[PDB]
RNA sequence: GCACAAUCAUAGCACAUAAAAACGUUAGGUCAAGGUGUAGCUUAUGGGUUGGAAAGAAAUGGGCUACAUUUUCUACAUAA
């Protein structure tokens, strides 16, 4: 049904995860 | 403001065992460690403490020649760290077709080391002056008038650098 | 030599299977999913039966690698239960021992 | 089951790595098949049998070359010469039938 | 009847080892193992490994010392290194010995591409435990 | 009488950086025989006991793993031969350590293991807290 | 330089001496590489290519060419969920893994119309 | 020609230092040790073998160098290397507002050529939720976030990471999931209002 | 001297169990765990690929399920 955004590379570049 | 935090020791994979090694000193009623500690092949003369660790190295010397005979039978890795001292050495050259391939193989290993630059040359290869460098040093190493020989072709073949030709 | 031919032909199976491990992967990716539509899914199982034969991993058997023998093997030691015993008999096996209790 | 628990789950398998959308379990088997080894790549598996030829030919050429002595292929090659000298040896090879 | 590592008794009269007098039901009782390493512990691998490598140091000396080893071979193995304790008869000079020892120390390092170390006690002769 | 002198010339530098911490050090040394983890208990308590560290020693329960297989060769079934492989187990519990400290027990620890015994480290490392999470706002 | 090298196996020749103790003997062994580095550590040598973990458990920065909305990225997120949480393959190894399934579908491209639904 | 040397404990000093002859661990070779040691199990009328061409002294792994003076002697010299520990943390409870932060690490060791353990990536981390800045909306949406990584009695947030190949790659993960569920607790999203 | 016994193991004794049980009998079982003495194959009694190795007219050995009310189903520690 509905899908939620999940804001991946943002936290990504926050947290040094990219 | 209470909290302390101290300072860290950086020392080599070896210092510590070299602080271990300094503790203990020579003994004196033991032989030293290279023989072996049974008293029926504990070395009594001077000639004797010679020829055992020249027997030895003889059998050293015959295993690695098994070794670098046959290398296939050694090929298998089943140490994780990836030791190269274990692994067999080759003798033989990689590329033989390619004249400019062929001779850095065969400077570092002396009597076919001479047929390399005759081969070269017998399809009129121009050689730099980094390649008859080496292999110049490759007759001053090892070895009267082959001497002159390969004198003659450094200096009138092609002009050389003579910090490679003093050398 | 080897212990027997079947050893023979089961070293060979392992290494075919050992070659056409991760094709056989990502080929079963496609059937074992029910996402994909089932058109490509037949054409993924002709693929997959066009392998060779010694490529699935259901062919090799965990023989012993002293005498090679299809049954009684111990998986740890890869060995019979009578290789293993006679090894174990002699002491030559770190902490085995009878069993008394 | 609330709305605000199927989406507090799936913002922690968003940030957890697991999957995301709801897929049913015959399909979970493809996240299996990535997630460990294979069966015909583990070491157990396809380094089982050690290469019985290199230690053949290893001690083989070892007895050859004089330092390995090898009491069963002496033993073996004792009764083959007794055998041949016996008179009953190996035939060639394209006349045991016919010659 | 039992008859797995078991010499059976002759009239009297011959020789035996502490190793071969005893039943293979006196492990860990009365003797203990001639191999020790970590394989066969509980949560460890690499166990068959260990075995195959061990039975071939077994059939490589029993080859390289012909008629004058005393007993089995002792294979310790600690911290990458692997030691094989021998018991030798005098039979060999040691202008020999010295050439076996150090041909097979670097040929079974080159073979399993690891550290050995190989020791050897010579003894006069076969040590006799039982009745002789 | 034949001493030799100056024998002593280690290399130990210190490093700017600050060095780690542990809370607590669980070594659980795993045999097969008890009196070789006996004797290296008591190896590892004077060991300790020198540098300081204030180790303390139990002993978790042992692990006793059996099998049955056949006794003959061809047929025979009703008759058995049961295996068994003991596993004894030696905790040493170290608190209060540095990273060089661990190091340095660590190193007169491991290279004098015995052949027939394996061991199990674990480090419990001390840490204050990350960049990420000491004030932020998202 | 062949000097410089036949200058060291001099140097060599005279540092060489037998073993007089067991300790000079494993400080050898362990300079040469022979002897374990330790404390050991069960990672000594391996590197993985130096790679972190961005580099293994975030893979979706590779499924930028397959459609978004098909069930491609159904299927797709599976196995990068997978290749997340295998550690015995390598970041370069998962890489010819999404590569052939890149490489597969965009080569059997008559089915995926045939299917009825519409994939790029 | 044969030769029948006799062992050194006819040499041996009665004062020599012990560490000398045993630095490392040695294959107990009996012409060395002059101690008379008599092992085997004994013959109804005779007595245990004595050491000479004993297998049952050689079976055994030998503690000769690391007898209580060569250990001493040995720890003396080592404690150059080490670091004093900081008296301020003698208590846990002072550890606990101090470094909250606990990175549970495991290492092995095993007898033989290879090092790889697949026990070795993992890396354990737990924090104590009574020492962050989560606010009530923030420690309730945690809760609910982490699930059965989380005790109550206990209070305590475990992270069980094992998906790296690397054992710096999994704590370096660990930490990033640590900084992502402290940071995802804040943000109140549209579906939370119902 | 080998057996028996004692000891050892089931982490305290005692008991019990486990283990052990010699020399020999049954030319007892195993050339198919493995090697083997003797006699036989070598363009085959050797080595590879594919496909099949059924089925029950019937008899019999050992097990599981029962033939119930001290039973069956449901929730559940055993008072429904
Ligand atoms: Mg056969
Ligand atoms: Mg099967
Ligand atoms: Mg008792
Ligand atoms: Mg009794
Ligand atoms: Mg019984
Ligand atoms: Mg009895
Ligand atoms: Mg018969
Ligand atoms: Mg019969
Ligand atoms: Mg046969
Ligand atoms: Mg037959
Ligand atoms: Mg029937
Ligand atoms: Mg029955």
């Amino acid at each position: 049904a509905a899908a939620a955004a999940a804001a991946a590379a943002a936290a990504a570049a926050a947290a040094a995860a990219a | 403001e209470e909290v302390v935090i101290p300072k860290k020791k950086t020392w080599d994979k070896v210092a510590i065992l070299q602080a271990l090694a300094s503790t203990v000193h020579r003994d004196s009623t033991a032989a030293p460690y290279v023989f072996q500690d049974d008293p029926y092949l504990i070395p009594t003369s001077s000639v004797e403490s010679h020829s055992f660790l020249l027997a030895k190295k003889s059998g050293e010397n015959a295993a690695k020649f098994i070794i670098n005979s046959y290398p296939k039978y050694f090929q298998k890795d089943i140490a994780e760290p990836h030791i190269p001292c274990l692994m067999p050495e080759y003798f033989e050259p990689q590329i033989e077709d390619v004249s400019e391939a062929a001779l850095q193989e065969r400077i570092k290993l002396n009597y076919n080391f001479q047929q390399r630059e005759q081969s070269e040359e017998l399809e009129e290869a121009t050689e730099a002056d980094n390649e008859k460098s080496k292999t110049k040093a490759g007759h001053h190493l090892g070895v009267t008038w082959r001497t002159k020989n390969n004198a003659e072709r450094i200096f009138a073949l092609m002009p050389e650098k003579n910090a490679h030709s003093y050398c | 030599y080897y212990v027997d031919w079947k050893m023979l032909r089961d070293v060979k199976r392992r290494k075919m299977a050992y070659e056409y491990a991760d094709e056989r992967l990502r080929i079963n990716s496609l059937r074992k999913n029910t996402i994909l539509p089932k058109d490509l899914q037949e054409v993924a199982d002709e693929e997959i039966a066009s392998l060779p034969r010694d490529s699935c991993p259901v062919r090799i058997r965990n023989r012993c690698v002293m005498t090679s023998r299809p049954r009684g093997v111990k998986r740890r030691w890869r060995l019979s239960r009578i290789v293993f015993r006679h090894l174990a008999d002699h002491g030559q096996l770190s902490g085995v021992q009878r069993a008394m209790w | 089951l609330s709305e605000y628990a199927v989406r507090m789950s799936r913002l922690s398998a968003r940030l957890f790595g697991e999957v995301a959308r709801p897929t049913d379990s015959k399909s979970m088997k493809v996240v299996k098949l990535f997630s460990e080894q294979p069966l015909a790549k583990r070491k157990e598996t396809y380094d089982w049998y050690p290469n019985h030829n290199t230690y053949f030919a290893l001690m083989g050429t070892l007895r050859f070359l004089g330092l390995y002595r090898d009491e069963h292929q002496d033993f073996r090659d004792e009764q083959l010469r007794l055998k041949k000298l016996r008179g009953k040896g190996k035939p060639r090879k394209g006349e045991g039938k016919r010659a | 009847k039992n008859r797995a590592a078991r010499v059976r008794v002759s009239k009297g009269d011959k020789p035996v080892t502490y190793e071969e007098a005893h039943a293979p039901h006196y492990i860990a009782h009365r003797k203990g193992w001639l191999s020790l390493h970590t394989g066969n512990l509980d949560g460890e691998d690499h166990a068959a490994e260990r075995t195959v490598e061990d039975v071939f140091l077994r059939k490589f000396m029993l080859g390289t010392f012909p008629g004058c080893l005393a007993d089995q071979l002792v294979l310790k193995r600690r911290a990458n290194q692997l030691e094989i304790c021998a018991l030798v008869l005098r039979q060999l000079p040691p202008h020999k010995f010295y050439f076996l020892v150090g041909y097979s120390e670097t040929l079974l390092s080159h073979f399993y591409k690891c550290p050995v170390h190989l020791h050897l006690q010579t003894v006069p002769s076969k040590v006799v435990y039982k009745y002789i | 009488v034949d001493v030799p002198k100056d024998m002593t010339k280690p290399e130990i530098t210190i490093s700017d950086e600050p060095d780690t911490l542990y809370k607590r050090l669980s070594v659980l040394v795993k045999g097969h025989d008890k009196a070789v983890l006996d004797s290296y208990e008591y190896f590892a308590v004077l060991a300790a006991k020198e540098l300081g560290i204030s180790i303390k020693v139990h002993e978790p329960p042992r692990k006793i793993e059996r099998f049955t297989l056949l006794k003959s060769v061809h047929i025979f079934k009703k008759h058995r031969v049961q295996y068994e492989m003991r596993t004894l187990y030696r905790c040493l519990e170290l608190e209060h350590l540095t990273g060089s400290t661990a190091d340095v027990y660590l190193e007169y620890i491991q290279r004098n293991l015995p052949e027939g015994v394996a061991m199990e480290v674990t480090k419990t490392k001390l840490e204050q807290l990350p960049e990420h999470i000491r004030k932020p706002i998202w | 330089s062949l000097w410089d090298i036949e200058f060291a196996k001099q140097l060599a020749a005279v540092t060489e001496r037998p073993f007089q103790n067991g300790f000079e003997e494993m400080i050898q062994w362990t300079k040469e590489g022979k002897l374990w580095e330790f404390p050991i550590n069960n990672e000594a040598g391996f590197d993985d290519d130096g790679s972190e973990f961005h580099e293994h458990i975030f893979l979706d920065k590779y499924l930028q060419d397959f459609p978004k909305q098909g069930p491609i990225r159904h299927f797709m997120e599976l196995v990068t969920c997978g290749l997340s949480k295998n550690p015995y393959l390598s970041v370069k190894q998962k890489v010819e893994h999404i590569e052939w399934f890149r490489n597969y579908f965009n080569e059997k491209r008559v089915i995926l119309k045939e299917s009825g639904i519409q994939l790029n | 020609r044969r030769k029948a040397l006799p062992p050194r404990t006819e040499k041996m000093a009665v004062d020599q230092d012990w560490p000398s002859v045993y630095p490392v661990a040695a294959p107990f070779k009996p012409s060395a040790v002059p101690l008379p040691v008599r092992m085997g199990y004994p013959v109804k009328r005779g007595v245990p073998m004595a050491k000479e061409g004993n297998l049952e002294l050689l079976k055994i792994p030998n503690f000769l160098h690391l007898t209580p003076v060569a250990i001493k002697r040995h720890c003396e010299a080592l404690k150059d290397f080490c670091t004093e520990w900081p008296a301020a943390l003698d208590s846990d409870e002072k550890c606990e507002k101090h470094f909250p932060i606990e990175i549970d690490t495991a290492d092995y060791v095993s007898a033989g050529p290879s090092i790889r353990n697949p026990k070795a990536r993992v890396v354990t981390l737990r924090v104590k939720l009574s020492s962050l800045n989560l606010d009530d909306h923030a420690k309730k949406k945690l809760i609910k976030l982490v699930g059965d990584r989380y005790c109550k009695s206990t209070d305590v947030l475990t992270i069980k990471t094992d998906r790296c190949p690397l054992k710096r790659q999994n704590y370096d993960y660990a930490v990033y999931l640590l900084t992502v569920l402290y940071h995802e607790s804040w943000k109140t999203e549209e579906w939370e209002k119902k």
